């Protein structure tokens, strides 16, 4: 697809920056090597449900004023194209296939059938959590079901699962054109009180190292790459300086479209043609 | 004094819009009530200038 990896971050970030912040003992163990009184200074302004601050995130360049005591601005970088396939030819595929997803959701019996449904048509099932079948048991998908053979698994009959799968579109042929995009964004925590910037450094490294695992840059955004700046004054001449310590997130990713193939070839004929000369 | 010396002009007040996008801070171009700027303005105030 074309991405956006700041609208990516954004929507990332926030709500893992609000369950951390949310939780105390995550925040009591992420700081557990400050000093003592910055950790229980941050711990009680910031942290808890009772936090009568708040930290905030956006984009670079709004309009109003923000947060200066606790803000990360999120800030669109370079990037350049890295690596290219043959022909352009990302992939190619038989079946128009949407975005991987992951649901919940539990087997219920039905004429003699489990069954699975999915809130929308799976276009491949890539895994049901911690079930592999046998070929007994006769699995079939069809529409956003998953459908799986009742008589030998009477016993899991309310089995709750996981499944990975994804989304299609629609049933036609193309080709995946496209290349790898290599691209940064900064991201820094600014604060007017210095040892609050340092602890919001350390809750960014924390959330970034938390997210490589996520589906989301699992699947594209990958090899997260990080780089970090000097702690300087970003604002100099207020009633006080406003400080902030940079860091510069690199991501590989891929640029593509889905060129549809019309074409289509169902019978090949054949025929003997006579040549008197 | 004011009113001898300036000129008649229309004033009105500016405040940000609430089409602003909740996560990208940014304004709503198609917005009816700002133009794409960020800020909308109250009814007109003749005064003197
Ligand atoms: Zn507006």
């Amino acid at each position: 697809a074309i991405t956006s990896v700041d609208s990516y971050l954004l929507s990332e970030i926030k709500p893992r920056l609000n369950t951390v912040l949310e939780n105390c003992y995550i925040i009591d163990e992420v700081l557990k090597d400050f000093d003592y009184q910055t950790r229980e200074s941050f711990k009680e302004a910031f942290c808890g449900k009772n936090a009568q601050h708040e930290v905030t995130v956006g984009f670079n360049f709004p309009k109003f004023k923000n947060n200066y005591e606790a803000h990360y601005l999120i800030q669109l970088g370079q990037g350049q194209e890295t690596k290219n396939s043959l022909g352009s030819i990302q992939s190619s595929y038989f079946e128009a296939t949407g975005d991987t997803l992951v649901e919940s959701s539990t087997a219920i019996r039905e004429d003699d059938k489990l069954v699975f449904t999915v809130s929308k048509p799976i276009g491949e099932l890539i895994k049901v959590e911690d079930i592999e079948f046998a070929k007994y048991d006769n699995l079939q998908v069809e529409g956003n079901k998953v459908s799986f053979k009742y008589q030998t698994n009477e016993d899991y009959e309310n089995y709750n699962a996981n499944i990975i799968f994804t989304e299609k579109k629609n049933d036609s042929k193309g080709l995946v054109k496209g290349f790898t995009v290599e691209e940064q964004v900064t991201v820094v925590g600014l604060s007017f009180n210095v040892d609050v910037a340092r602890c919001l450094d350390a809750v960014l490294k924390m959330i970034l190292i938390s997210m490589r695992d996520s589906i989301e840059e699992q699947q594209t955004f990958q090899l997260q790459n990080l780089s970090f700046g000097d702690i300087a004054p970003i604002i100099e001449d207020g009633d006080s300086m406003i400080f902030g310590r940079p860091t510069i997130i690199k991501y590989t990713s891929s640029l593509d479209l889905d060129y549809t193939i019309t074409q289509d070839i169902n019978k090949l004929t054949f025929k003997e043609r006579k040549d008197w000369k | 004094f004011i009113n001898d010396r300036g000129i008649k002009v229309l004033w009105e007040e500016a405040y940000f819009c609430p089409c602003l996008n909740p996560d990208t801070g940014h304004p709503r171009v198609d917005c009816p009530r700002c133009h794409g700027k960020g800020i909308a303005y109250l009814p007109p105030k003749e005064t003197i200038m």
